[PDB]
């Protein structure tokens, strides 16, 4: 659950993966604005 | 993330306050009056925001 | 080190406003088959054109 | 002529939340705006005319709900003016089932303004004369003609009237209806048909009737309308996806409603 | 004949003047534009918004102008701002060398104008030379990037960072 | 008790807060209507609208 | 207590001040002038506080 998950894209961990869902990120428009 | 989106937001909405002006957007300032009379209005909108 | 800003200006200048349709002309009062006397000179209201 | 309807049969109901329009002409999409308008409160008190065949007289008070429910067109048009003594301005709206008919100039308006029907054979019939609803007409600074409002189950017609800075605003919606209980339970905003740069001070109204003549005869009818008065008030209004009002909190309804206005949103968490 | 105008400008709304004109509508291009009298300057896009019937503006939760439906087609378009940013300079110290690489800091390199031309997350990279290298950052440029002083002559060049030399006990 | 010469009343921050009656000669406080924030307590609106 | 009492009456105490205006009483900026001048009088005023 805290290991790096290779099957997915991003090699984050399960619980790295839900909080990353849990949280809606607002300014991070950089590359394309 | 969100007291900082807010200070942002508090931000642009301050640029439309006239700050007591005969208005807030710059161009209507300008065409309407004349460069002296105009400058005040203007000096007054720089030191507001 | 942060030296400078940019700005991309704006090339040219565009002005658009809906169709010319709605003209009340004055071809009714100029081509008119006769005109009238001067004691009952003819008069026309003109609004909304 | 001037034959009376001397008849009211007034009533009182609850307006719930009907009289939204849409303030600008600005396209919003997932907001929730704040808009310090003109508005119909809710759950005010609306008065509920039946009219049979006096006192057609009625103020304007910053403005007008008015609402009918009537399958047909009973209902046509509107008197609208400071003072009807033919002295200054008056806006008269009329409808002919083709086409709409705005005009301004001062008129008579017989006490009993309403319009009468009376089969003919003179062109061919049916020219629905005005002789009487307002007698003369002179000075007419502005005229106007549209495809006719009240087009067209139960289908409720409603009708915003406003005058700010010299230009008459007309809102107007249809919603056909099956429950049929009066004013429905629901939201349905007003879009903005009309506007008239037409510059004049109205302040009294009046409404306009049909009354086919038997064969005066002018068989009897009975026409249910609403009429509301517009204030000063915050609304709350939320553009969905497409940019259409489809929900509106009160500010000062009540302290929830100004909770909501002041966490700007329709849902509220638990807390003080 | 004789035809005598008489002009009123009473202080009712005024209804009849003159043409207003319009000129042709340039898409994808800063222009200055006026549409029925909203003013700004912009690039305009064609844009799948569907406006209600009676709608002329878009308007953005900051109340700026997104959109507009122009008066004579009715069609949506889009108003982007035109693409200022910042500008930034890198360099190696000029007790190195006087050469430097410029950064404009969040903006695409297609429309630079204002030789080694990156495009980084952070912005345009101009004057520096990407390679597929990781090293230690030297000089840190934004989204994972770095710049350093290289010799194989002595260049700029542009790489993602390394974070450490891997290790498997 | 006002010394008979005196007619206002004042706080350490300069404010009246007495004041003798030209008339009986009395001394009345002043004391500042009265105000305050309002909050509204609810649960949530998923729960009530109580 | 004592920082907190400090500021609060530093506070209070910047009411009766005149900040350029030539009155610290906004009824008296009312009551003895005119729109035109009371109107930015009270403007400064509200711009001080
Ligand atoms: C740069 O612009 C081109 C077309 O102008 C576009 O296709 C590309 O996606 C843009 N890149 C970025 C990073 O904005
Ligand atoms: C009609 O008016 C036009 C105006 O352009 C004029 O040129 C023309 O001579 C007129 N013709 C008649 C028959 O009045
Ligand atoms: C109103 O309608 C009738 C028949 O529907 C028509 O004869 C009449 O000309 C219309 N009036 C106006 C002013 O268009
Ligand atoms: C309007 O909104 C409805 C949902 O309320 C949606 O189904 C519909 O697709 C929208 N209109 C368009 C043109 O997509
Ligand atoms: C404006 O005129 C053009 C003529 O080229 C026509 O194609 C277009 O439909 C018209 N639009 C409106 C809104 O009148
Ligand atoms: C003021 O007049 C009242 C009568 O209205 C009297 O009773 C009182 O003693 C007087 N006091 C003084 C100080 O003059």
């Amino acid at each position: 659950q805290i290991l790096p998950d290779p099957s997915k894209p991003s090699k984050r961990s399960p619980i790295e993966d839900l909080l990353f869902n849990k949280v809606t990120l607002a300014d991070a428009g950089f590359i394309k604005q | 993330v969100n007291h900082n989106a807010q200070a942002l937001n508090t931000l642009v909405k301050q640029l439309s306050s006239k700050f007591g002006a005969i208005s807030s957007v710059l161009n209507d300032i300008l065409s309407r009056l004349d460069p002296p009379e105009a400058e005040v209005q203007i000096d007054r909108l720089i030191t507001g925001r | 080190y942060q030296t400078s800003n940019f700005r991309v200006q704006p090339t040219e200048s565009i002005v658009r406003f809906p169709n010319i349709t709605n003209l009340c002309p004055f071809d009714e009062v100029f081509n008119a088959t006769r005109f009238a006397s001067v004691y009952a000179w003819n008069r026309k209201r003109i609004s909304n054109c | 002529q001037c034959v009376n309807l001397i008849t009211r049969t007034q009533s009182y109901t609850n307006s719930f939340t009907r009289g939204v329009y849409y303030p600008d002409k600005v396209f919003r999409s997932s907001v929730l705006h704040s808009t310090q308008d003109l508005f119909l409160p809710f759950f005010s008190n609306v008065t509920w005319f039946h009219a049979i065949h006096d006192n057609p007289v009625l103020p304007f008070n910053d403005g007008v709900y008015f609402a009918s429910t009537e399958k047909s067109n009973i209902i046509r048009g509107w008197i609208f003016g400071t003072t009807l003594d033919s002295k200054t301005q008056s806006l008269l709206i009329v409808n002919n089932a083709t086409n709409v008919v705005i005009k301004v100039c001062e008129f008579q308006f017989c006490n009993d303004p309403f319009l009468d029907v009376y089969y003919h054979k003179n062109n061919k019939s049916w020219m629905e004369s005005e002789f009487r609803v307002y007698s003369s007409a002179n000075n007419c600074t502005f005229e106007y003609v549209s495809q006719p409002f009240l087009m067209d189950f139960k289908n409720l017609r409603e009708f915003v009237f406003k005058n700010i800075d010299g230009y008459f605003k007309i809102y107007s919606k249809h919603t056909p209806i099956n429950l049929g209980r009066d004013l429905p339970q629901g939201f349905s905003a007003l879009e903005p048909l009309v506007d008239l740069p037409i510059g004049i001070n109205i302040t009294r109204f009046q409404t306009l009737l049909a009354l086919h003549r038997s064969y005066s005869g002018w068989t009897a009818g009975a026409a249910a309308y609403y009429v509301g008065y517009l204030q000063p008030r915050t609304f709350l209004l939320k553009y969905n996806e497409n940019g259409t009002i489809t929900d509106a909190v009160d500010c000062a309804l009540d302290p929830l409603s100004e909770t909501k206005c002041t966490l700007k949103s329709f849902t509220v968490e638990k807390g003080i | 004949r004789v035809v005598v105008l008489s002009f009123e400008l009473l202080h009712a709304p005024a209804t009849v003047c003159g043409p207003k004109k319009s000129t042709n509508l340039v898409k994808n291009k800063c222009v200055n534009f006026n549409f029925n009298g909203l003013t700004g300057t912009g690039v305009l896009t064609e844009s799948n918004k569907k406006f209600l019937p009676f709608q002329q503006f878009g308007r953005d939760i900051a109340d700026t102008t997104d959109a507009v439906r122009d008066p004579q087609t009715l069609e949506i378009l889009d108003i982007t701002p035109c693409s200022f940013g910042g500008v930034s300079v890198i360099t190696p110290g000029t007790n190195t060398s006087n050469q430097v690489a410029v950064l404009y800091q969040g903006v695409n390199c297609t429309e630079v104008p204002v030789s080694n031309v990156f495009q980084t997350r952070a912005g345009c990279l101009i004057g520096a030379e990407y390679v597929n290298n990781s090293y230690e950052c030297d000089i840190p440029i934004g989204a994972g990037i770095c710049a350093s002083y290289q010799t194989q002559s002595q260049s700029i060049i542009a790489y993602t960072m390394s974070l450490g030399a891997e290790n498997s006990v």
